[PDB]
């Protein structure tokens, strides 16, 4: 009980990789665009 | 649908006509409707400003291009060449339907984008970022001429950029990339410019390489597309300063708004604005220039705070420079000559004093330089003007910049039974060049201290990661960049009996305790200071109120420089 | 560029250097000064000037091989180079490395009791007496949190600490002893061994006759701790620079083709002498010294060391010495647990702000009763 609290107390105080997060975000915009473009 | 990438790479698919004409209808349809979280049309606004100056060069960011038609915010980094090619040929058009008679001036217009996502380190390029669109930052060191380059014949310039000093790590050596300036771009930087560079990374081949390495390696350059450093303003912009300029407290309110976090000291605050705006420079009858800056120096008992004030100063405004007694040479305080590395001749360089220019330069521990280090700032502190004869070399610089100082009283600790000159040891040289003069001393007062500790102690607890109200630090840059530029204020009248009366008279005690000596050169800084309150109203002309605020500064500076017994009679004496 | 390790080296010989080519994921994995381990093969390498081929020319006491049609009346000569496949060495982080018995040992640690006089024990097991200086100079290794206020100026989070004392005794065994369990540190003196000395230099470098910096003690040791020793006697030129260095954490440099701002963000433990070696018990601190008033109302915490030849006392030390000689927590506990407990960032509460300002309000008051 008490280590996995005081864990949970210890995190609450605490290249191309930036294209792929961009990709992913403005994909899911295309798709919901998209989507509400088609019906 | 645009999307539907199958059976080619995406620089085939937009070479296809059919979704070259959906780009170029997008982007178009995009310019002529996109809206203002007010409902205000952007682009018209910005199309118009471009028209009436003849400027010729349209710049789009990347954020609201994202937000409003992101398929295209997706291909734009993967093909640039492309995409950038057909913006150019949709905003002309646009630019003809709103201006029809602008094919007079240009036949081409530039779209330059801005605050593009993707920043990266100028050591962490690889072969995975070729032919791509990408952001870095750095120092520039190499510049040439801007020559002519075949296409017609257009402007080119090329540039040498490495990482920022103190962005290495200690003791090892900076990476250097080179980069090529077109058309609009070229003189947008200089030697020794800190920039912001958006381009293309680019490849070829080199013998050079391949024989110096024995293996087929590839030499690679950048192509700017944007370049800004690390006025512009809008209607909304201007119409709030401008309204602000109503309210008869604003003195209160500029005043109030410097250092926020620094408890107390409201006459260091009052002197460094009134520096901070500065009055205008004039040359009656062409044959007699005389310098519109006002110099500042502090000097007072250790741990009062004067070391922060140079810092918030340093981070508020622009052009700025920071540097510490030992730290700094003659040399390197105005300038210097040297063999050039490639030229194989004798050339000059710019120092401190120079390449602040219409700026400011903050000196700190101004006690401790060397005496021969400290004389070289004479020039150009009063003629503005830095003079150098060397190595077959005969010139002359210019070095129109603010001056603060600050320094520490001699023994470490202020004597109020001793005057100024006594217990600074500067010169009268040296004293005389500085307009506004302050002395900072400590106090024993339980109700101060407690007020003072209960203060640092919430701002403590309010900055922990997690008088009148101050503007927020963004709108009172705005408005010192709007009053330095738009407002030049006109000295038409003012009453010359009453300040020759007090000149006189002042002059005369100066004599008596000989705390300072009194020259010509405070009746022109009494006129610069008031010329500086005239600017912080946003008027075009002085007034009584400004020579009357004038006065009381001056005197109000003079009054400290005397022994404690001594004020009270100077103070009744110069009753105001 | 390699060159042969110090235990290779044979006597009277020069060293020899070998070229090393890296490849792919492995590019920049390796800077100058380390030492490591390579993996591949020899080859090689053909001069590539004097080939010549349809898609580029030829270029132009030994004689090369000749007749081939691609290298004409010209011979061709080769070289040696090592072509390395692989290359080692000769708050996530925490989560992968701490197993169970790690996080049982920190949760043990946290719930231990007197666990200050405990880690004071398991860290300086070999110190007899003086338990306030140790106290000290434990919470030093735990800092302050740095704050940045909203318009752009900085507080300061590291603390300071100075030792003075007699050359006789404790003082060089703290210096040392620290060093020798910490991470990330430096051990200097006033009399420093180098140009740079304590803060940065300029040098003219030869190959281009061009000036450039040359880093000083308190840039290495940046985001770290620093140790010097007979602070007492030092350079003017260190002395002035020092006053920057200790509270804006940073260091300026402005002489002939050279300007920069650099960051110098470190804890320093200064250890010093009195004048005349023994310190005079009838006199305060600041007469005993000779470190001026700004320099010395910088640090956080102050300590005074001096002997008297008490016979129990020279002979239980005597007996320690020659026991030692003779043979709770261990280091890498502390080091775990101290990499634990610098993820947490505590607030002040409302109620102790009261508290506070009353100490320093009646502080203030006692010091202009009879500065602060
Ligand atoms: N009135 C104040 N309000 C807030 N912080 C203060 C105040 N007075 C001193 N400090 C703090 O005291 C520290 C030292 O500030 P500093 O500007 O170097 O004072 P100083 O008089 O210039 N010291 P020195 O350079 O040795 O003469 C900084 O952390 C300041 O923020
Ligand atoms: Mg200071």
């Amino acid at each position: 009980r008490e280590l996995e609290a005081l864990k949970q107390r210890f995190w609450k105080h605490a290249p191309g990789e930036k294209l792929q997060v961009l990709k992913a975000k403005l994909q899911e915009a295309m798709k919901l665009r998209r989507f509400e473009e088609r019906q | 649908n645009l999307e539907d990438l199958k059976g080619h790479s995406v620089r085939e698919w937009v070479s296809m006509a059919g979704p070259r004409l959906e780009i170029h209808h997008r982007f178009k349809n995009f310019l002529r409707t996109h809206v203002d979280s007010h409902g205000h049309n952007v682009f018209k606004e910005r199309i118009s400003d471009m028209c009436k100056e003849n400027r010729e060069s349209l710049v789009v960011n990347y954020e609201d291009l994202a937000a409003r038609e992101h398929v295209l915010a997706y291909f734009l980094p993967e093909a640039p060449a492309e995409l950038l090619q057909i913006f150019d040929e949709a905003a002309l058009e646009v630019v003809l339907a709103m201006y029809p008679k602008y094919d007079r001036i240009t036949n081409h217009i530039h779209v330059r984008i801005s605050h593009l996502p993707l920043v990266e380190e100028l050591r962490s390029l690889r072969q995975l970022h070729l032919n791509q669109l990408i952001r870095t930052s750095g120092v520039v060191t190499s510049c040439t001429g801007v020559l002519p380059q075949l296409s017609i014949y257009q402007n080119y310039q090329r540039i040498r950029i490495q990482e920022s000093p103190g962005k290495v790590a200690a003791g090892r050596l900076p990476r250097s990339k080179d980069a090529i300036l077109l058309a609009d771009l070229v003189d947008s930087c200089k030697p020794g410019d800190e920039i912001e560079l958006t381009g293309i990374y680019h490849n070829n081949y080199d013998g050079s390489l391949n024989t110096a390495n024995g293996f087929p390696v590839f030499a690679t350059v950048i192509l700017a597309n944007h370049v800004a450093k690390k006025g512009e303003l809008t209607d909304e912009d201007v119409k709030m300063i401008t309204s602000l300029s109503k309210d008869q407290q604003i003195g209160e309110k500029i005043f109030a708004s410097i250092a926020p976090s620094i408890y107390g000291h409201e006459d260091i605050k009052r002197g460094l604005a009134l520096a901070l705006f500065g009055g205008e420079p004039k040359n009656p009858g062409g044959k007699h220039k005389v310098r519109g800056d006002i110099n500042v120096l502090l000097c007072g008992d250790p741990g009062t705070a004067k070391s922060q004030f140079l810092k918030y100063i340093e981070k508020v405004s622009s052009r700025a420079i920071f540097t510490t007694g030992q730290g700094a040479s003659a040399v390197g305080l105005t300038a210097y000559v040297q063999r050039h590395p490639v030229s194989r001749e004798w050339t000059l360089e710019a120092g401190a004093l120079v390449l602040a220019d219409r700026g400011v330069c903050l000196i700190d521990e101004f006690d401790k330089m060397n005496d021969q280090d400290r004389t070289s700032i004479h020039e150009a502190m009063e003629q503005q003007s830095i003079s150098i004869s060397k190595a077959g070399i005969v010139t002359s610089l210019q070095a129109r910049c603010t001056v603060i100082a600050a320094a520490n009283p001699i023994g470490g600790r202020y004597d109020p039974s001793l005057t100024f000159s006594e217990n600074v040891d500067l010169t009268e040289p040296i004293i005389s060049r500085f307009d506004i003069l302050c002395v900072v001393r400590d106090t024993v007062d339980p109700v101060q201290d407690e007020m003072l500790a209960r203060f640092v102690v919430g701002s403590h607890v309010r900055h922990h990661p997690s008088g009148v109200e101050p503007l927020p630090q963004e709108v009172l840059k705005k408005y010192i960049i709007y009053a330095k530029e738009r407002v030049h204020p006109k000295l038409n009248q003012m009453d010359q009996d009453k300040v020759a009366k007090m000149y006189s008279d002042l002059r005369k005690e100066s004599m008596a305790t000989g705390s300072i000596p009194i020259t010509v050169r405070h009746i022109e800084s009494m006129i610069r200071m008031a010329e500086a309150h005239a600017r912080i109203h946003l008027r075009d002309y002085v007034i009584e109120d400004d020579v009357n605020m004038a006065i009381r500064v001056m005197l109000e500076s003079f009054i400290d420089t005397q022994k404690f017994s001594v004020m009270r009679s100077m103070r009744k004496t110069f009753a105001r | 560029r390699i060159q042969e390790t110090q235990a290779e080296l044979p006597r009277g010989s020069i060293p020899r250097s070998l070229e090393v080519i890296l490849r792919a994921e492995a590019v920049e994995s390796a800077q100058a000064g380390d030492k490591c381990d390579f993996t591949g093969t020899l080859i090689v390498v053909p001069d590539v000037s004097k080939l010549s081929t349809p898609g580029a020319r030829a270029e132009t006491e030994t004689e090369g091989i000749r007749g081939l049609r691609a290298l004409g009346v010209r011979d061709l000569s080769y070289r040696l180079v090592f072509l390395a496949c692989c290359v080692a060495p000769t708050a996530e982080s925490i989560k992968n490395q701490m197993t169970v018995k790690e996080w049982e040992k920190v949760f043990e640690m946290s719930q231990d009791k007197n666990l200050y006089h405990n880690l004071c024990t398991s860290l300086f097991p070999t110190i007899h007496g003086n338990d306030e200086v140790k106290r000290g100079v434990l919470l030093m290794l735990f800092g302050g949190v740095p704050k940045t206020t909203g318009e752009g100026t900085s507080l300061r989070g590291d603390i300071n600490v100075c030792i003075v004392g007699d050359p006789s005794t404790a003082k060089s065994q703290f210096l040392k002893h620290v060093e020798e369990f910490s991470p990330r540190a430096v051990y200097t003196s006033g009399k420093a061994s180098s140009a740079a000395g304590l803060t940065a230099a300029v040098v003219r470098d030869e190959e281009s006759h061009e000036f450039v910096i040359e880093a000083g003690a308190l840039m290495l040791a940046d985001n770290g701790v620093c140790c010097i020793d007979e602070f007492d006697k030092m350079d003017v030129r260190d002395q002035v620079a020092i006053h920057e260095a200790m509270e804006q954490q940073t260091i300026s440099i402005t002489k002939a083709g050279v300007k920069a701002t650099l960051n110098a963000r470190t804890s320093i433990l200064a250890a010093a002498n009195p004048i005349s070696g023994h310190y005079d018990r009838s006199k305060s601190l600041k007469q005993n010294i000779n470190l001026s008033a700004p320099i010395m109302s910088r640090f956080d915490l102050f300590f005074i060391l001096v002997d008297e030849c008490n016979e129990v006392t020279d002979y239980a030390i005597a007996r320690r010495i020659v026991d030692l000689h003779s043979r709770v927590y261990s280091l890498d506990d502390i080091r775990r647990y101290l990499l634990f407990a610098r993820q947490f960032k505590p607030k002040i509460s409302k109620e102790s702000e009261d508290f506070i300002v009353e100490q320093y309000k009646h502080l203030r008051q006692r010091d202009g009763s009879g500065r602060i």
